[PDB]
């Protein structure tokens, strides 16, 4: 039928010639295919944990109106937050391995989502894991529970931040939830946050003195806006 | 080649969201492990009549030998029984 | 069991001639099968849009009077709406990708619903998603949790606009749900709508400033209505 000459003699014919085989034995062939392994793994690697970070990314529920948001971008008038971001940016300096929480507090449209969400990105650069949640998201997961991967994270986060705590006046089991979630952070030596528009004592009969005194460790980070707003000059870019 | 039709198991239904894949049909999994091209097919406008895919029925593989998986779309006019190329978006 | 032109002296005592068949061949007959599959499939396609569009135009809870409902056909009689429409022409023109919200509060038989839902139909003409809703069918529908989709429609809608808001005096429970709303939707870079009867001012006590801080972005739309009734005349062609 053919044979091994004939059989090349055959290949030759389908293409351009001066296309020799540039192996010529077994061993080559075998060191050269270990060498492109080890060639392509290590770019395989690299696009991997850049998947792993950009699911960090979007797990958090960082909305977009904080997203493309970050310290540069806040527009300073007085020393009264010129304070905060002095305070911030040490915060995020100091955060590796630290007991130390914070609190904002004062008025909308100052401000407080926006530093957190600086926060939240940059200790996502670090390496780090955050959240950011309104509480009514806990309140629907407790409720759909019925129906674990988040509570699970919700205890076992590097850092977490909670908005909109003031709201929800029908109250007898908000202070119990977030006295739950405190305590099982605290204890395992981890810092949270916290976001609100009132006052330390209009906090504290919501939130018992136990609470804030879990809040009240290692170099604590408090805050209390007096800034006006800022919505008229947004537009939403 | 060969073609060879099959049937599936009515444990999907209750998953209420009714695509198949691969482990939904139990008849021992004895042609899983056989085969080289599988084709299973979903067609919306059954399991819903409002449903925005009418006249339109889709081909989910499960399984490739010698390539990769995919899915594919095709129309579907029941009264003269063929189906007919997509020329439209992606899926 | 029979020949083939016999098969076909079977066949020709069904119908006469000038029937010729035109095929000839195999391929061609795939050729035209081709034709009609590109032509059957796009065809297909447009009606499916029809289809989808009208799900939309159902789904948009509005009630039959404002259904006919345009610019046009709304009698001009003073300046104070003439305003209004120079403001809601310009509010559709610019809601392509903006943070574009809107209040209307003032007089009723003055033309609030109307001008919502001609808004609302120029923007499904556009092919958007809306919805407008009254404040008692959102308590029933948290009232049916308790027995989703419709509950989570409010934040994956681009637009809604809200109506009755003064109405159910049985208050402090209003004002937590439109909060949260709001939030969740502002902070997704996008608009709303309210309705309403009354000055701002007293507006504030049942809506805090938080929400209307989360109104007053990019060139919010504040307008306010004076004019007299219009029921007396209108007769529901
Ligand atoms: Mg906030
Ligand atoms: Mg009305």
């Amino acid at each position: 039928m053919k044979n091994v000459g004939d059989l090349m003699q055959r290949l030759q014919k389908m293409m351009p010639a001066h296309i020799k085989p540039a192996f010529k034995t077994g061993e080559e062939l075998l060191a050269w295919q270990k060498e492109q392994g080890a060639i392509r793994s290590a770019a395989l690697e690299r696009e991997n944990r850049a998947m792993k970070m950009q699911r960090t990314f979007n797990r958090s529920g960082i909305r977009p109106l904080h997203q493309n948001c970050s310290f540069e971008n806040y527009r300073v008038e007085c020393e009264g937050q010129m304070n905060a971001l002095s305070k911030a940016r040490q915060y995020v300096e100091e955060f590796d391995g630290n007991i130390a929480s914070f609190i904002f507090s004062g008025k909308p449209g100052t401000g407080k989502n926006h530093l957190a969400a600086a926060i939240c990105n940059e200790l996502l650069l670090r390496g780090k894991s955050v959240l950011i949640i309104t509480v009514a998201d806990i309140m629907s997961a407790m409720k759909d529970t019925f129906r674990e991967q988040l509570l699970n994270d919700l205890s076992n986060v590097d850092l977490l931040v909670i908005d909109e705590i003031g709201v929800q006046t029908e109250s007898k089991y908000e202070k119990v939830i977030i006295n739950q979630i405190v305590d099982r952070r605290s204890s395992s030596k981890r810092p949270t946050g916290m976001l609100t528009n009132s006052n330390m004592e209009e906090m504290t009969k919501l939130l018992g003195e136990r609470v804030m005194d879990r809040m009240r460790l290692g170099n604590s980070l408090w805050v209390i806006f007096n800034w006006d707003s800022y919505r008229s000059r947004v537009t939403g870019k | 080649p060969v073609v060879a039709l099959s049937q599936l198991n009515r444990s999907l239904e209750q998953r209420a969201d009714k695509r198949p894949v691969n482990s939904d049909l139990r008849e021992s999994g004895s042609i899983e492990q056989d085969a080289d091209l599988i084709m299973f097919i979903y067609r919306d406008e059954v399991y819903h009549e409002n449903s925005d895919l009418k006249g339109i029925a889709e081909i989910i593989i499960g399984k490739q030998r010698n390539g990769p998986i995919g899915t594919v779309r095709l129309t579907f006019n029941g009264q003269w029984s063929r189906f007919d190329n997509y020329a439209g978006p992606q899926y």
